[PDB]
C-alpha cells in the first residue's frame, strides 16, 4: 500500500508528489491530512518519480510536511450491481439515501469502451413516454438521443419528471429502467426530483446520481460518466432497456470550462476548452443498441434554452451530435399548456423507426403527417387575424383556427401526471382529426 | 531490438528514453499494453510520442518499442469489400480475434488475411526486365474486380522465378534479380499513408464523369480526376445523393471514409452499402468498395489519419489503371480532429483555432487525387475523383475548412435544406453551386454528341439565373404585373426545375439518365421556349399558348420516365412546333 | 565537412551541435541514414549550436545516423540569358525536363535596395491590350499595379491575357515576362503553362512554378526567385521585364504558417506582423534605374477577401502599390470578360505614362469624362432598383443604355482579343 510523506508543492487545487514509483496517468489518490481528514483526487500528469494530482475538494487547510499520499491503483470506477435500482447516490456514486452500502458485482472504468462500429445496432423500436405530443409527432426510439430545450422555470423539470415516470416498453420489456443524473442543480430542484420519484414509486425502477450546484465541478464532470456506466451495465449485462435523463447539461460545459481554466489550458471560444465537442461526443455516443443483445441505452439530455441569439458553444456543440431537438416555449406555459411543447420546430429524425405495425397502430405515420400541416395552417389562421379579423377569409382557414386551439386544449395539455397510452393518444388523435371535413385530407383510409 | 522506457505521460503525449535507434514518424507500441503511437519529436535519446489510443493507466518505467516504420497500409488481396477503422484495422476480424463487441486498447491486428489462399496467375514471361508499376500477375480477388499484382516501388531488375499457383499474401510468388542482390516479391506491398504514391505524369482531368444525375452531369459536372465539395445540411437527402454517385458513376472502385461520424450514421453506412446493387453485374456494391469507418468517440489520431489511409488505398487502385472515387464524409470532422490535436500540442493557432497548416494539409490531400499516367512500360492511365462532404457545425459556409477546400477544388454542390423542404430532390442549390469544369465538359460533350449542347446548357442556366431576378421582381409586384415575355421565361424555368432538375433516385427509370437522354430532354424543354417566344413575336398572348399546348407539356413532364431503350422524346419537339402553328 | 551531431528534431526544425563558422540563413543538406538528401536553411545560430529548418520536413529521419553539411551560402539563383523559354519550380530547379543551364553567376535572392537618388521615374506606357486598363487605369513601366479578384472569376485568365498581349510601342527593346505561380494548384499551373506554349509567349518568358502542395518555406522563396531573375534580365541585359505573380494571397498564408511553425510572436490576424516589411521588400523591387536601359514592372494577383478580413490585407499591398485593379463576381455572372469594375480601380501613375508623345491625345479627356457616363449610368439603374420603372426614366434615358454598352462591349472584350490602344479609343468614341 503506497503511502508517501513526500508532498513537495501545492498550487491551488494541484499537488506535486515526488519520490514515487509505479504511478499511472489518471490514477486515483488519497490525501491523508495532518488533522485526520481524507480527501481524494486524480493524477493529471506523471513524470519520472513525480506525480501531479488534483484534489476534488481542494487543498485548503493542508499542511504539506505532515500529510501523506496514497495511490489507489485504479481510475474512477463504479461499483456496479443489480441492487442499484431504488438507490440514490452522489455524483461519484457514493450512497446518499442512508440505505445499505452496496457490495458490488464488479468495478467499471466510468469512461467505458468504444463500440466497434459494425457491432452497433440501429435504433428501431418504440417507447411509451405517455406524452402524446412526442409519442405521436416527435417519436422517441430505443437507442436514440433526444435533447430537451426550454427556458428556466417553464415546467422543463416537470417534463423530465413525467417522462421518467411514464416511460416503458410494450413488448416484453426485460425491465424498463431510468438512470437519473442531476448536473449541478440546486437543492430545491434536486429535492423536487427525489421526492417526485418517491411519491409515485418511480424510485422502484430508477437509479439516481445527484450532483449539486455547490459540489466540486470536477465531480460534476464525473457525474454523467457514472450514470452512463450504470446504464450500459444494466442494458448490455442485465438485458434491460435503460432511459437516461441528465438535467441541465448546460452546467456540464461550464464545469468543463472551469476545470480547463484551473488547469492552465489553452482557451477555445468564450473560454471553453479545445476538447469540448469531443467530451460531449464521448457522452452522447454511449447511447444505442448492440447487435445480438436485448438491452438498450436511450438518452434525454435536458438543457436550458440560451437567451443570447449567438449560441454559446454549448447548444451548437450538442447540436450535430444529437438526433433531434425538443423545444419548450414560455408562451405556452403562460398560455395554460402545461407541457410547453411547440411541436413546430420539434423533430425526431428516427421517428419512422418507432412507428408501424407490431410497434404501434399502423395509422401512426399518416395521421401524424396530417396533424403537422393542420396545426401549422391553423396557427397561420390564428396569426392571420392581425388587422384582418373574422370577416377576412371566414371559411376554410377559420375552420382550421378552431383545430389549432383545441389541439393545445387537450392533445398537448395532457397533465403532468396523466400517462396517455399510445392507443389512447391515437384514438384521441383521430377524434381531433374528425373536426375538419374529409376533403382537406388527401389521405385515404 | 531497442526497448525504450517511459519517463513522462501527460494527456495524449508520452515521452520515452532509450529510443535513439528509432526515426521521426515511426509507429511504436507504448507501455505494457502496447498502445499505438507516433514519434513526433526527438531530443537526444528521448522521443516524444503522440499516442493514438487512450493513455489512462500508463506511467513511467514501462517499455516502448518502435515498429520500425511510419503509419502504413497493407495493399494486396483481401482488401476489397472490407471495413476498416482509420489505421486499417479490420473490424470484423477485430470482433472475432478479441471475442468482444468493443475496441479494446492496445491490440494489434494485421489488416489483410495473411492465411487465406489466393489463386495467383502469372502474366509476364520468366526473365523479362521490369520496373516499378509493371504488372507481374493477377488475382481475381472479388466477383467484380481483378487485383493486378504490380512491382513495388524501389524494385528494378529481371524477373527470375515466377510460377502461378495458390499462395497466401506471405508466400514468395516472384524472385527478381537486382543490382542490390536477389529480392523476393509477394502479393502484398506496404505504403506509408502520408507519402503520395509515385506516378509518371499528372494529367488534366478533362473527361466528364457520368453520375446519371441530370442536374450535376449537365450544369455542375466533375471530371474523372476532379474533386467536388458537397455541403450537407440536415434532412437534405445527402445520404442518397452520395449513394447515387457511388452506385451509378462509371468508376471502377469506391473508397468511402468515415472521418469521425456519429455511430448511428456510421451503422447506416455499414448496413446500406452492401444492399446497394451494382447495375453492370448485379452483385453487391461492396464487392467494388473499400470502407474506412470512424466514429466521433474513437481516438482522434485515427480520425485524422482516416483520409490518408483512404487516399493511399485509392492511389493503389489508381496505379492499377482503374478509376477510383474517394468519398470523405465528412472532412469537417477530419479538420476538427486536426484542430483538437494541434491545440493539444500547444501550437500557434490559425483562423478560428485551426492550425496554421490546415490550408497546406487540405492541399496535400486534394492534390493527391487527379488523373495520372501510372508507372510501368505500358504507361497505363488512372484517376482518383474526390467527393468530400463538408458540413460545418455553424451553418455558415464561410468557415476556414470550407473556404480552404474551395480554393483547391473546382466543383461545388450546394445542398439546400429549404430546397428539400420544397420537395426538390436532389436538393442542389442551382444558383450558388458551380463547376469550373463546365466549359471543358462542354467542349467534350459537344464533340461526342455532335450538337450545340454547350450552348443549350449555357442558355438553360441563363434563364434560371434570369428567373432568380424576375422572381425577386415578382415579390414586389405580382405576376399579373409583369410582361407577357417574362412569365413565359418563368414557365419554361418551371419545366427546367420540375421536369429536369428533380429526380427520384428510387424510380427504376428516373434513377439514372444517360447522355443522350439528358440531351433530348433538355432539348425539348428549350425548344418550348424557342417556339413560344416566336409565338409571342407573332403577337399571340402567352395564356393562349399555355392553354393550347396542355397535353404535350404534360408529356414533357413525364419525359424523365421514358425507358432507355426507346427514345420518344425527340418527336415531342415537332408536336410543339405544329401546335404553336395552330395557335397563330 | 559533414556534421554528425544532430541532437534535436521538433517538427520541421533541427538542432545541430558542435559546429563553427555557420552563418544565419545559410543553406544545409541533410544526408539521411538511408541515403536520401534534403535541403534546408539556418534560422538561428548560437555559440556552437545551430537551428535549421528542412524544406522537405523531417519525417523518416534518424538523428544519430544522419549528417548535415553546411554549404556556406544562402538561397541563390543561377542566372543566365538562357533562362528565356524555360520553366523552373519555386527554387529555380528545372521543371521542364529541358537542357541544363550553366549559370553566368549566382545571386542572393534577397536583392539590394536601390539608392533613392539612383531611381528613375516611371514614364513609358504599356499596352496591355485591355481597354479597361490601358484607358482608365494605365500601366507604366516600373509601376506596381495589382489586381484583386474572387476565386474562379477569371482573374487568372486576365493574368494570362496581360502576359499574352503586353507590349511597348517602339518594341525595338524586347519585353520579357517572368511568371511566378505561388501555391496554386496543378490545374491552374497547367492552364498557365500550356497557354504559354500554345500562344508562343513562352519564347519570351521565364516561369517559376510553386504548387499548392509544395513546402510553404519554398513558397516564401518563389517570388524572390522570380524577382532576382527579373532584375537580372532588366538591369544586366537591358530588357523590359513584366512580372506576374499569382496568387500572393497564398504567399501571405505561407508566411503565417512558417511564423507559426517557428513559435514566433503573432501580429495581426496571426499573420507574422512583418507582412508590410516582406510585401514591400517584394513590391519595391520594381522600377527603372537612372543610367541603365531596362525596367521591371510588377502585376501582383490577389484573392480579394469578400469576407471577415482574414486575408492578405490589401491596404498593406495598396499602401505599397501604385494602384488597384478590381474584379467582382457580378460582372463575371453577366458574362463580362474581363470583369473589371472601373470605379474602384485606380492607377496612381497613369498621368505621366499617358499624354502627348506617348498616346493619342483624346485618350486623357475621354477617360476623364468616360468614367462619368458609367458614374451616372449606374447611379440611376442600380441604385433605383425599387423605383426603376419610372424614376429618372424620361430624362437620363440613354445613360443606362450606354452603361450597358460599357459593360457588354467596351469592357467585355473577351479573354482572347487584343485591343490596340487607338482601336480602344475608337470604340470609346463610338460608345459616346
Amino acid at each position: 500500500i503506497k503511502e508517501y510523506r513526500t508532498i513537495k508543492e501545492v498550487v491551488g487545487p494541484l499537488m506535486a508528489v515526488e519520490k514515487v514509483s509505479g504511478v499511472k496517468y489518471e490514477e486515483l489518490i488519497e490525501v491523508r491530512m495532518q488533522n485526520g481528514e481524507i480527501r481524494r483526487g486524480q493524477v493529471l500528469e506523471v513524470q519520472e518519480d513525480k506525480a501531479m494530482v488534483q484534489i476534488f475538494e481542494g487543498t485548503s487547510g493542508i499542511n504539506l510536511k505532515n500529510s501523506s499520499v496514497r495511490f489507489l491503483g485504479h481510475p474512477l470506477q463504479l461499483g456496479v450491481s443489480e441492487d442499484m435500482i431504488g438507490r440514490v447516490f452522489d455524483g461519484l456514486g457514493r450512497p446518499k439515501d442512508n440505505g445499505p452500502e452496496i457490495l458490488p458485482e464488479k468495478y467499471l472504468d466510468i469512461n467505458g469502451e468504444v463500440i466497434n462500429p459494425i457491432a452497433r445496432d440501429y435504433p428501431d423500436e418504440f417507447i411509451q413516454t405517455g406524452i402524446s405530443a412526442i409519442d405521436h409527432l416527435n417519436t422517441l426510439v430505443r437507442g436514440q438521443k433526444l435533447p430537451v430545450f426550454g427556458p428556466p422555470g417553464a415546467g422543463k423539470s416537470a417534463l423530465a419528471a413525467q417522462i421518467a415516470r411514464q416511460a416503458t416498453v410494450l413488448d416484453s420489456s426485460d425491465d424498463f429502467a431510468v438512470v437519473f443524473a442531476a448536473i449541478g442543480i440546486t437543492f430545491e430542484e434536486a429535492e423536487f426530483f427525489m421526492e417526485d420519484f418517491r411519491q409515485t414509486g418511480a424510485i422502484d425502477r430508477s437509479v439516481m446520481f445527484m450532483n449539486l450546484a455547490n459540489d466540486p465541478a470536477i465531480e460534476r464532470i464525473a457525474t454523467p460518466r457514472m450514470a452512463l456506466t450504470a446504464a450500459e451495465y444494466l442494458a448490455y449485462e442485465k438485458g434491460m432497456h435503460v432511459l437516461v435523463i441528465m438535467e441541465d447539461m448546460t452546467n456540464y460545459a461550464e464545469a468543463l470550462r472551469e476545470i480547463s481554466a484551473a488547469r492552465r489550458e489553452v482557451p477555445g471560444r468564450r473560454g471553453y476548452p479545445g476538447y469540448l465537442y469531443t467530451n460531449l461526443a464521448t457522452l452522447f455516443e454511449r447511447a444505442g443498441r448492440i447487435r445480438g443483445l436485448k438491452g438498450s441505452v436511450t438518452q434525454i439530455p435536458i438543457l436550458t434554452m440560451p437567451e443570447d441569439d449567438k449560441t454559446h458553444p454549448i447548444p451548437d456543440l450538442t447540436g450535430y451530435i444529437t438526433e433531434g431537438q425538443i423545444i419548450l416555449t414560455r408562451e405556452l406555459y403562460k398560455s395554460g399548456i402545461s407541457p410547453p411543447i411547440d411541436v413546430l420546430p420539434s423533430l425526431s429524425r428516427l421517428k419512422d423507426k418507432g412507428t408501424g405495425a407490431g410497434k404501434t397502430r399502423e395509422d401512426h405515420a399518416a395521421t401524424m403527417n396530417q396533424l403537422f400541416a393542420a396545426y401549422a395552417q391553423g396557427k397561420q389562421a390564428k396569426e392571420l387575424a392581425v388587422v384582418l379579423g373574422e370577416s377576412a377569409l371566414s371559411d376554410i382557414d377559420k375552420i382550421y383556427a378552431k383545430f389549432a386551439e383545441r389541439f393545445e386544449n387537450e392533445y398537448v395539455n395532457q397533465g403532468f401526471y396523466t400517462n396517455r397510452t399510445i392507443t389512447e393518444t391515437l384514438d384521441l388523435g383521430w377524434e381531433l382529426l374528425a373536426m375538419l371535413p374529409r376533403t382537406e385530407l388527401k389521405r385515404i383510409k | 531490438m531497442q526497448i525504450g522506457k517511459i519517463i513522462k505521460v501527460s494527456g495524449p503525449l508520452v515521452m520515452a528514453e532509450n529510443m535513439s535507434e528509432a526515426s521521426i514518424q515511426d509507429m511504436c507500441l507504448v507501455g505494457d499494453l502496447g498502445v499505438i503511437g507516433e514519434i513526433i519529436e526527438m531530443r537526444q535519446d528521448v522521443a516524444s510520442i503522440q499516442v493514438y489510443e487512450e493513455t489512462s493507466g500508463i506511467g513511467p518505467g514501462e517499455p516502448v518499442r518502435s515498429t520500425g516504420e511510419a503509419l502504413s497500409v497493407e495493399l494486396g488481396p483481401g482488401i476489397i469489400s472490407q471495413m476498416f477503422d482509420g489505421i486499417q484495422r479490420p473490424l470484423d476480424t477485430f470482433m472475432e480475434v478479441t471475442q468482444s463487441n468493443f475496441l479494446g486498447r492496445g491490440v494489434q491486428l494485421p489488416a489483410l488475411d495473411h492465411e487465406k489462399q489466393w489463386w495467383f496467375e502469372a502474366t509476364i514471361e520468366e526473365g523479362t526486365e521490369v520496373s516499378a508499376g509493371d504488372i507481374i500477375g493477377y488475382v481475381d480477388e472479388t466477383k467484380i474486380i481483378q487485383h493486378k499484382i504490380m512491382v513495388p516501388n524501389g524494385i528494378k531488375g529481371t524477373v527470375q522465378k515466377i510460377e502461378s499457383g495458390s499462395f497466401t499474401i506471405d508466400d514468395p510468388i516472384c524472385v527478381i534479380e537486382t543490382e542490390q542482390g536477389l529480392k523476393e516479391l509477394t502479393m502484398m506491398q506496404k505504403w506509408p499513408v502520408r507519402r503520395g504514391r509515385p506516378i509518371k505524369q499528372k494529367l488534366n482531368p478533362d473527361v466528364p464523369m457520368i453520375t446519371g444525375q441530370r442536374v450535376i452531369d449537365t450544369f455542375f459536372p466533375v471530371t474523372k480526376g476532379g474533386a467536388a465539395a458537397v455541403p450537407g445540411p440536415f434532412g437534405a437527402g445527402k445520404t442518397v445523393v452520395q449513394h447515387q454517385i457511388a452506385k451509378w458513376s462509371d468508376v471502377d472502385l469506391v473508397v468511402y471514409v468515415g472521418c469521425g461520424e456519429r455511430g448511428n450514421e456510421m451503422t447506416d453506412v455499414v448496413n446500406e452499402f452492401p444492399e446497394l446493387i451494382d447495375p453492370n453485374t448485379g452483385e453487391s456494391l461492396m464487392e467494388r468498395t473499400v470502407l474506412i469507418a470512424n466514429t466521433s468517440n474513437m481516438p482522434v489520431a485515427a480520425r485524422e489519419a482516416s483520409i490518408y489511409t483512404g487516399i493511399t488505398i485509392a492511389e493503389y487502385f489508381r496505379d492499377m489503371g482503374y478509376d477510383v472515387a474517394i468519398m470523405a464524409d465528412s472532412t469537417s470532422r477530419w479538420a476538427e480532429a486536426l484542430r483538437e490535436m494541434s491545440g493539444r500540442l500547444e501550437e500557434m493557432p490559425g483562423d478560428e483555432g485551426y492550425p496554421a497548416y490546415l490550408g497546406s494539409r487540405l492541399a496535400e490531400y486534394y492534390e493527391r487525387s487527379g488523373r495520372v499516367i501510372a508507372l510501368g512500360s505500358d504507361q497505363r492511365e488512372g484517376s482518383i475523383t474526390a467527393i468530400s462532404a463538408v458540413s460545418p457545425s455553424g451553418g455558415d459556409i464561410s468557415e476556414p475548412v470550407t473556404q480552404n477546400t474551395l480554393r483547391v477544388v473546382k466543383v461545388f454542390w450546394g445542398l439546400d435544406s429549404s430546397l428539400a423542404q420544397k420537395r426538390h430532390f436532389p436538393s442542389i442549390n442551382w444558383i450558388q453551386s458551380y463547376s469550373l469544369y463546365s466549359t471543358e465538359v462542354g467542349r467534350y460533350m459537344d464533340q461526342i454528341l455532335q450538337q450545340d449542347w454547350s450552348d443549350m446548357v449555357t442558355e438553360g442556366m441563363r434563364i434560371l439565373q434570369e428567373e432568380e431576378q424576375l422572381n425577386e421582381i415578382v415579390r414586389l409586384v405580382g405576376i399579373d404585373s409583369l410582361s407577357d415575355n417574362d412569365r413565359l421565361t418563368l414557365e419554361v424555368a418551371k419545366s427546367i426545375r420540375e421536369d429536369y432538375l428533380q429526380q427520384n433516385a428510387f424510380d427504376d427509370v428516373d434513377t439514372f439518365t444517360s447522355r443522350e437522354k439528358q440531351f433530348n430532354m433538355l432539348k425539348v424543354i428549350l425548344t418550348f421556349g424557342k417556339e413560344a417566344r416566336k409565338a409571342l413575336s407573332l403577337g399571340a398572348y402567352f395564356n393562349e399558348i399555355m392553354e393550347g399546348t396542355v397535353a404535350v407539356r404534360e408529356r414533357i413532364s413525364r419525359s424523365k420516365y421514358i425507358p432507355e431503350e426507346e427514345l420518344a422524346k425527340i418527336s415531342s419537339i415537332n408536336e410543339e412546333i405544329k401546335e404553336t402553328i395552330q395557335l397563330i
